[PDB]
Protein backbone atom coordinates (compact mmCIF):
# COMPACT_ATOMS: atom_id res chain seq x y z
CA UNK A 1 0.00 0.00 0.00
CA UNK A 2 3.28 2.58 1.09
CA UNK A 3 4.48 3.25 -1.80
CA UNK A 4 7.70 3.74 -0.06
CA UNK A 5 7.33 0.33 1.50
CA UNK A 6 7.85 -1.85 -1.72
CA UNK A 7 10.30 -0.24 -3.41
CA UNK A 8 12.43 -0.78 -0.05
CA UNK A 9 11.20 -4.23 -0.18
CA UNK A 10 12.29 -4.94 -3.91
CA UNK A 11 15.61 -3.19 -3.20
CA UNK A 12 16.61 -5.50 -0.42
CA UNK A 13 15.09 -8.58 -1.73
CA UNK A 14 17.92 -8.18 -5.29
CA UNK A 15 20.67 -7.09 -2.77
CA UNK A 16 23.17 -9.38 -3.80
CA UNK A 17 25.95 -9.46 -1.14
CA UNK A 18 23.63 -10.52 1.95
CA UNK A 19 22.34 -13.93 3.09
CA UNK A 20 19.55 -15.48 3.44
CA UNK A 21 18.88 -14.60 7.14
CA UNK A 22 19.77 -10.43 6.66
CA UNK A 23 17.40 -10.32 4.06
CA UNK A 24 14.84 -12.04 5.53
CA UNK A 25 15.14 -9.98 8.59
CA UNK A 26 15.24 -6.46 7.03
CA UNK A 27 12.55 -7.74 4.51
CA UNK A 28 10.56 -8.08 8.27
CA UNK A 29 11.48 -4.90 9.70
CA UNK A 30 9.63 -3.83 6.46
CA UNK A 31 5.99 -5.39 7.23
CA UNK A 32 6.24 -4.61 11.01
CA UNK A 33 6.60 -1.08 10.71
CA UNK A 34 5.86 0.91 7.28
CA UNK A 35 7.16 4.48 8.80
CA UNK A 36 11.12 3.45 9.31
CA UNK A 37 10.98 1.70 6.08
CA UNK A 38 13.04 4.30 4.37
CA UNK A 39 15.68 4.00 8.05
CA UNK A 40 15.55 0.22 7.31
CA UNK A 41 16.80 0.39 3.33
CA UNK A 42 19.73 2.80 4.90
CA UNK A 43 21.11 0.42 7.27
CA UNK A 44 20.68 -2.36 5.02
CA UNK A 45 22.14 -1.13 2.23
CA UNK A 46 25.05 0.01 4.92
CA UNK A 47 25.48 -3.75 5.70
CA UNK A 48 25.33 -4.73 2.22
CA UNK A 49 28.20 -2.43 1.22
CA UNK A 50 30.10 -3.54 4.12
CA UNK A 51 29.96 -7.45 3.18
CA UNK A 52 30.66 -7.24 -0.30
CA UNK A 53 34.75 -8.10 -0.82
CA UNK A 54 36.79 -7.37 -4.27
CA UNK B 1 30.16 -29.00 -30.95
CA UNK B 2 27.28 -27.88 -28.13
CA UNK B 3 27.71 -29.30 -25.08
CA UNK B 4 25.36 -29.00 -21.59
CA UNK B 5 26.52 -29.98 -18.29
CA UNK B 6 24.35 -30.74 -15.01
CA UNK B 7 25.36 -29.58 -11.26
CA UNK B 8 23.92 -30.13 -8.16
CA UNK B 9 21.72 -32.78 -6.54
CA UNK B 10 22.16 -35.22 -4.02
CA UNK B 11 20.80 -36.78 -1.12
CA UNK B 12 18.19 -35.56 0.70
CA UNK B 13 15.34 -36.50 3.27
CA UNK B 14 11.89 -35.78 2.03
CA UNK B 15 9.78 -32.63 2.24
CA UNK B 16 13.59 -30.56 1.78
CA UNK B 17 14.54 -28.42 -1.26
CA UNK B 18 17.36 -28.47 -3.68
CA UNK B 19 17.99 -26.13 -6.94
CA UNK B 20 19.83 -27.49 -10.16
CA UNK B 21 22.20 -25.39 -12.85
CA UNK B 22 22.66 -26.31 -16.21
CA UNK B 23 25.74 -24.98 -17.99
CA UNK B 24 25.29 -24.39 -21.75
CA UNK B 25 28.34 -23.76 -24.74
CA UNK B 26 29.13 -23.34 -28.44
CA UNK B 27 25.80 -21.85 -29.33
CA UNK B 28 23.78 -18.63 -28.34
CA UNK B 29 21.50 -19.62 -25.62
CA UNK B 30 18.81 -16.94 -25.71
CA UNK B 31 17.62 -18.42 -29.28
CA UNK B 32 16.55 -21.85 -27.79
CA UNK B 33 13.81 -22.93 -25.84
CA UNK B 34 15.03 -24.94 -22.76
CA UNK B 35 13.56 -27.77 -20.86
CA UNK B 36 14.14 -30.09 -18.12
CA UNK B 37 13.08 -33.61 -18.08
CA UNK B 38 13.31 -36.61 -15.88
CA UNK B 39 13.60 -40.34 -15.58
CA UNK B 40 12.45 -42.18 -12.84
CA UNK B 41 12.98 -46.11 -12.34
CA UNK B 42 11.20 -48.41 -14.34
CA UNK B 43 8.99 -45.53 -16.39
CA UNK B 44 9.50 -43.78 -19.63
CA UNK B 45 10.94 -39.96 -19.59
CA UNK B 46 8.26 -37.68 -17.98
CA UNK B 47 8.30 -33.84 -18.75
CA UNK B 48 9.07 -31.69 -16.31
CA UNK B 49 9.40 -27.83 -17.35
CA UNK B 50 10.42 -25.44 -19.73
CA UNK B 51 11.63 -22.06 -20.41
CA UNK B 52 11.59 -19.58 -23.76
CA UNK B 53 14.68 -18.68 -25.49
CA UNK B 54 13.88 -15.09 -23.74
CA UNK B 55 12.08 -15.86 -20.60
CA UNK B 56 9.03 -14.59 -19.54
CA UNK B 57 7.21 -17.70 -20.94
CA UNK B 58 7.54 -21.00 -18.25
CA UNK B 59 6.05 -24.15 -18.39
CA UNK B 60 4.97 -26.55 -16.07
CA UNK B 61 3.43 -30.24 -15.42
CA UNK B 62 0.74 -31.17 -13.02
CA UNK B 63 2.93 -34.19 -10.95
CA UNK B 64 5.03 -30.25 -9.91
CA UNK B 65 3.38 -27.42 -10.20
CA UNK B 66 3.40 -25.64 -7.19
CA UNK B 67 6.70 -27.38 -5.95
CA UNK B 68 9.17 -26.68 -8.78
CA UNK B 69 10.62 -23.40 -10.57
CA UNK B 70 12.26 -22.35 -13.61
CA UNK B 71 14.94 -19.66 -14.56
CA UNK B 72 17.59 -18.77 -16.90
CA UNK B 73 20.95 -16.27 -16.97
CA UNK B 74 21.28 -16.11 -20.61
CA UNK B 75 24.31 -13.50 -19.62
CA UNK B 76 26.15 -16.33 -18.24
CA UNK B 77 24.75 -19.29 -20.20
CA UNK B 78 23.23 -21.06 -17.45
CA UNK B 79 19.92 -21.98 -16.87
CA UNK B 80 18.41 -23.58 -13.24
CA UNK B 81 15.91 -25.27 -11.70
CA UNK B 82 14.44 -25.12 -8.23
CA UNK B 83 12.84 -28.01 -6.22
CA UNK B 84 10.79 -27.53 -3.28
CA UNK B 85 8.34 -29.55 -1.10
CA UNK B 86 10.61 -32.99 -2.62
CA UNK B 87 8.39 -36.55 -2.14
CA UNK B 88 9.61 -39.86 -2.56
CA UNK B 89 8.84 -39.94 -5.73
CA UNK B 90 10.43 -37.25 -7.23
CA UNK B 91 13.98 -39.60 -7.37
CA UNK B 92 15.38 -39.94 -10.90
CA UNK B 93 17.99 -38.46 -13.30
CA UNK B 94 17.11 -35.23 -14.26
CA UNK B 95 18.00 -34.07 -17.62
CA UNK B 96 18.73 -30.33 -19.59
CA UNK B 97 17.64 -30.65 -23.00
CA UNK B 98 18.08 -27.73 -25.76
CA UNK B 99 14.42 -27.84 -28.06
CA UNK B 100 15.14 -26.88 -31.61
CA UNK B 101 12.22 -25.11 -33.51
CA UNK B 102 10.77 -23.74 -30.22
CA UNK B 103 7.67 -27.10 -29.40
CA UNK B 104 7.85 -28.45 -32.57
CA UNK B 105 10.44 -30.09 -33.74
CA UNK B 106 11.60 -31.60 -30.57
CA UNK B 107 15.02 -32.23 -28.69
CA UNK B 108 18.34 -32.46 -30.51
CA UNK B 109 20.92 -31.81 -27.58
CA UNK B 110 21.27 -33.49 -23.98
CA UNK B 111 23.10 -33.53 -20.67
CA UNK B 112 25.06 -35.84 -18.58
CA UNK B 113 22.03 -35.26 -16.29
CA UNK B 114 22.48 -35.46 -12.38
CA UNK B 115 20.83 -37.83 -9.96
CA UNK B 116 18.40 -36.91 -6.89
CA UNK B 117 18.00 -39.62 -4.25
CA UNK B 118 15.22 -38.89 -1.67
CA UNK B 119 15.24 -41.13 1.43
CA UNK B 120 15.95 -41.28 5.18
CA UNK C 1 4.94 -5.05 -9.66
CA UNK C 2 2.53 -7.97 -8.60
CA UNK C 3 1.50 -7.33 -4.98
CA UNK C 4 0.55 -11.17 -4.80
CA UNK C 5 4.16 -11.93 -4.54
CA UNK C 6 4.82 -9.72 -1.55
CA UNK C 7 1.86 -11.05 0.52
CA UNK C 8 3.33 -14.15 0.06
CA UNK C 9 6.28 -13.61 0.90
CA UNK C 10 4.83 -12.17 4.03
CA UNK C 11 2.64 -15.21 3.99
CA UNK C 12 5.71 -17.88 4.15
CA UNK C 13 7.63 -15.55 6.73
CA UNK C 14 5.49 -15.47 9.29
CA UNK C 15 4.78 -19.99 9.15
CA UNK C 16 5.66 -21.61 12.09
CA UNK C 17 6.07 -25.54 11.17
CA UNK C 18 8.38 -24.71 8.25
CA UNK C 19 12.72 -24.66 8.73
CA UNK C 20 14.62 -22.33 7.35
CA UNK C 21 15.43 -24.08 4.34
CA UNK C 22 11.74 -24.81 3.71
CA UNK C 23 11.10 -21.62 3.79
CA UNK C 24 14.04 -19.86 1.89
CA UNK C 25 13.43 -22.86 -1.04
CA UNK C 26 9.57 -21.36 -1.48
CA UNK C 27 11.41 -17.40 -1.26
CA UNK C 28 13.60 -18.20 -3.96
CA UNK C 29 10.65 -19.98 -6.08
CA UNK C 30 8.93 -16.39 -5.55
CA UNK C 31 12.09 -14.97 -6.76
CA UNK C 32 12.72 -17.02 -9.82
CA UNK C 33 9.71 -16.87 -11.25
CA UNK C 34 6.68 -14.29 -9.87
CA UNK C 35 3.85 -16.04 -12.35
CA UNK C 36 3.30 -19.19 -9.92
CA UNK C 37 2.96 -16.98 -6.74
CA UNK C 38 -0.39 -18.28 -5.89
CA UNK C 39 0.75 -21.95 -6.54
CA UNK C 40 4.34 -21.91 -4.37
CA UNK C 41 1.61 -20.38 -1.45
CA UNK C 42 -0.63 -23.54 -2.09
CA UNK C 43 2.01 -25.89 -1.57
CA UNK C 44 3.54 -23.87 0.98
CA UNK C 45 0.92 -23.75 3.15
CA UNK C 46 0.21 -27.07 2.17
CA UNK C 47 3.71 -28.25 3.69
CA UNK C 48 3.36 -25.98 6.90
CA UNK C 49 -0.06 -27.87 7.97
CA UNK C 50 1.53 -31.14 7.61
CA UNK C 51 4.37 -29.97 9.90
CA UNK C 52 2.41 -29.18 13.07
CA UNK C 53 2.74 -31.33 16.21
CA UNK C 54 -0.27 -29.40 17.56
CA UNK D 1 10.93 -56.16 -9.08
CA UNK D 2 14.20 -55.60 -10.43
CA UNK D 3 17.04 -55.11 -8.01
CA UNK D 4 20.68 -54.11 -7.93
CA UNK D 5 23.05 -54.07 -5.02
CA UNK D 6 26.76 -52.29 -5.10
CA UNK D 7 29.61 -53.81 -2.72
CA UNK D 8 32.62 -52.72 -1.92
CA UNK D 9 34.79 -49.61 -2.14
CA UNK D 10 35.82 -47.29 0.63
CA UNK D 11 39.19 -44.90 1.92
CA UNK D 12 42.44 -45.51 0.18
CA UNK D 13 45.68 -43.22 -0.33
CA UNK D 14 46.68 -41.41 -4.11
CA UNK D 15 47.89 -44.34 -6.22
CA UNK D 16 46.30 -47.06 -4.58
CA UNK D 17 43.17 -49.44 -6.07
CA UNK D 18 40.36 -50.38 -5.00
CA UNK D 19 37.94 -53.41 -7.13
CA UNK D 20 33.91 -53.00 -6.87
CA UNK D 21 31.31 -55.61 -7.31
CA UNK D 22 27.85 -55.63 -8.27
CA UNK D 23 25.05 -57.97 -7.93
CA UNK D 24 21.71 -57.72 -9.72
CA UNK D 25 18.71 -60.44 -9.19
CA UNK D 26 14.95 -60.82 -10.69
CA UNK D 27 15.79 -60.12 -14.05
CA UNK D 28 18.18 -62.17 -17.51
CA UNK D 29 21.10 -60.54 -16.58
CA UNK D 30 22.86 -61.97 -20.09
CA UNK D 31 20.30 -60.11 -22.38
CA UNK D 32 20.50 -56.54 -21.20
CA UNK D 33 23.84 -54.08 -21.67
CA UNK D 34 25.62 -53.02 -18.02
CA UNK D 35 27.53 -49.84 -17.25
CA UNK D 36 29.48 -48.38 -14.77
CA UNK D 37 28.91 -44.21 -13.83
CA UNK D 38 30.02 -41.72 -10.82
CA UNK D 39 28.86 -38.91 -9.75
CA UNK D 40 30.52 -36.66 -7.10
CA UNK D 41 28.60 -34.98 -4.43
CA UNK D 42 27.20 -31.55 -5.78
CA UNK D 43 27.93 -32.29 -9.65
CA UNK D 44 26.34 -33.80 -12.07
CA UNK D 45 27.13 -37.64 -13.59
CA UNK D 46 29.66 -39.38 -15.13
CA UNK D 47 29.67 -41.46 -17.24
CA UNK D 48 32.22 -44.16 -16.52
CA UNK D 49 32.37 -47.57 -18.77
CA UNK D 50 30.01 -50.28 -19.96
CA UNK D 51 29.67 -53.73 -21.32
CA UNK D 52 27.83 -55.68 -23.73
CA UNK D 53 24.85 -58.52 -23.14
CA UNK D 54 27.88 -60.98 -24.06
CA UNK D 55 30.92 -59.47 -23.03
CA UNK D 56 33.59 -59.05 -26.05
CA UNK D 57 32.56 -55.22 -26.31
CA UNK D 58 33.79 -53.34 -23.83
CA UNK D 59 33.44 -49.34 -23.75
CA UNK D 60 35.52 -47.04 -21.56
CA UNK D 61 35.56 -43.52 -20.86
CA UNK D 62 38.70 -40.68 -21.83
CA UNK D 63 39.45 -39.67 -18.12
CA UNK D 64 40.15 -43.36 -16.97
CA UNK D 65 41.01 -45.18 -19.97
CA UNK D 66 44.02 -47.68 -19.32
CA UNK D 67 43.22 -47.41 -15.79
CA UNK D 68 39.81 -49.05 -14.72
CA UNK D 69 38.84 -52.44 -16.02
CA UNK D 70 35.09 -53.53 -16.57
CA UNK D 71 33.98 -57.27 -16.76
CA UNK D 72 30.58 -59.62 -16.33
CA UNK D 73 30.49 -62.96 -14.95
CA UNK D 74 26.74 -64.22 -16.56
CA UNK D 75 26.76 -67.12 -14.75
CA UNK D 76 26.71 -65.60 -11.09
CA UNK D 77 24.37 -62.59 -12.52
CA UNK D 78 27.83 -60.17 -11.64
CA UNK D 79 29.49 -57.31 -12.82
CA UNK D 80 32.95 -56.28 -11.58
CA UNK D 81 35.19 -52.96 -12.30
CA UNK D 82 38.71 -52.46 -10.83
CA UNK D 83 40.13 -49.16 -10.84
CA UNK D 84 43.68 -48.39 -10.42
CA UNK D 85 46.36 -45.82 -10.28
CA UNK D 86 43.68 -43.74 -8.63
CA UNK D 87 43.93 -39.62 -8.38
CA UNK D 88 42.12 -37.57 -5.78
CA UNK D 89 39.74 -36.15 -8.49
CA UNK D 90 38.54 -39.88 -8.95
CA UNK D 91 36.66 -39.82 -5.29
CA UNK D 92 32.90 -39.93 -5.95
CA UNK D 93 29.38 -42.15 -5.69
CA UNK D 94 29.73 -45.09 -7.75
CA UNK D 95 26.66 -46.71 -9.37
CA UNK D 96 25.58 -49.57 -11.26
CA UNK D 97 23.21 -49.37 -13.65
CA UNK D 98 21.01 -51.11 -16.69
CA UNK D 99 20.44 -49.72 -20.22
CA UNK D 100 17.48 -50.30 -21.66
CA UNK D 101 17.88 -51.87 -25.70
CA UNK D 102 21.29 -51.18 -25.85
CA UNK D 103 23.59 -48.55 -25.38
CA UNK D 104 22.58 -45.23 -26.73
CA UNK D 105 18.84 -45.62 -25.21
CA UNK D 106 19.34 -44.82 -21.79
CA UNK D 107 18.88 -46.37 -17.87
CA UNK D 108 15.65 -47.75 -16.37
CA UNK D 109 17.29 -49.39 -13.48
CA UNK D 110 20.33 -48.65 -11.03
CA UNK D 111 21.66 -49.43 -7.74
CA UNK D 112 22.16 -47.98 -4.52
CA UNK D 113 25.58 -46.84 -4.99
CA UNK D 114 28.96 -46.73 -2.83
CA UNK D 115 31.50 -44.38 -1.60
CA UNK D 116 35.03 -44.34 -3.11
CA UNK D 117 37.06 -41.78 -1.05
CA UNK D 118 40.70 -40.99 -2.45
CA UNK D 119 42.59 -38.86 -0.01
CA UNK D 120 45.52 -38.82 2.15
Amino acid sequence: FNKDQQSAFYEILNMPNLNEAQRNGFIQSLKDDPSQSTNVLGEAKKLNESQAPK
Amino acid sequence: EVQLVESGGGLVQPGGSLRLSCAASDFTFRNYEMSWVRQAPGKGLEWVSSISGSGGSTYYAHSLKGRFTISRDNSKNTLYLQMNSLRAEDTAIYYCARLRDGFNNGFDYWGQGTLVTVSS
